[PDB]
């Protein structure tokens, strides 16, 4: 085995096999990027803004986002609003019955590190302590522009998923 | 992770809570204030 090998963040296609694998990866990531099914988790002041994305100013259907509010059909989950002590096992359970190519995004400032209720008694100090969240959407009314930007950030991460290229174990 | 469930462990903060009511004047700086008691229903003075 070579003592030097390029990092998977730094590698380029050089074999014709790699061109085939990269284009196939692009098709898989591309269908994953376009079709995009979150689940309606939203519960509080951070849920009306989720509906504001469904509003006819900042449409999500033109992005392909649609709320199949059924976690078995969901790709990802948008933790939105505050997160209490009393709810949190239900949050874990809703995370459990999701299919494997999943993500979860922390819309809202209460949803990461407690936010405005960081010192309350019956509150989870951000949804880090329950589910592994990959993108945070900051903003206490986390802006529709910002929420969509969080989705585009996540979609850039989706473009760098490399599900096919890792069969060659790069 | 290992119990595959959430557990209830006693409190640990990243940042200790800081109130700031330690800076406070003892006497309430509002004055005594006038009354609005009706002249019927306060006590008549003697004589
Ligand atoms: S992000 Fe803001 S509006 Fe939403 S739960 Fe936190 S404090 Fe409430």
């Amino acid at each position: 085995m070579p003592t030097d090998f390029p990092l998977p963040s730094q590698q380029k296609p050089n074999s014709a096999v790699d061109y085939t694998l990269t284009t196939l990866d692009a098709v898989a990531n591309w269908a994953r990027q376009g079709s995009f099914w979150p689940v309606t988790f939203g519960l509080a002041c951070c849920a009306v803004e989720m509906m504001h994305v469904s509003a006819p100013r900042y449409d999500q259907d033109r992005l392909g986002i649609i709320f199949r509010a059924s976690p078995r059909q969901s790709d990802i989950m948008i933790v939105a609003g505050t997160l209490t002590n009393k709810m949190a096992p239900v949050l874990r359970q809703v995370y459990d019955q999701m299919p494997e190519p999943r993500w979860v995004i922390s819309m809202g400032s209460c949803a990461n590190g407690g936010g405005y209720y960081h010192f309350s008694y019956s509150v989870v100090r951000g949804c880090d302590r329950i589910v592994p969240v990959d993108v945070y959407v900051p903003g206490c009314p986390p802006t529709s522009e910002a929420l969509m930007y969080g989705v585009f950030q996540l979609q850039r991460k989706m473009r760098n998923t490399k599900i096919t290229r890792m069969w060659y174990r790069k | 992770e290992e119990k595959r469930r959430v557990v209830y462990e006693p409190l640990e903060l990243t940042q200790a809570f800081r109130n700031f009511s330690a800076g406070s004047t003892a006497w309430e700086p509002v004055g005594p204030g006038r009354d609005d008691r009706p002249d019927s229903f306060k006590l008549p003075t003697p004589k």
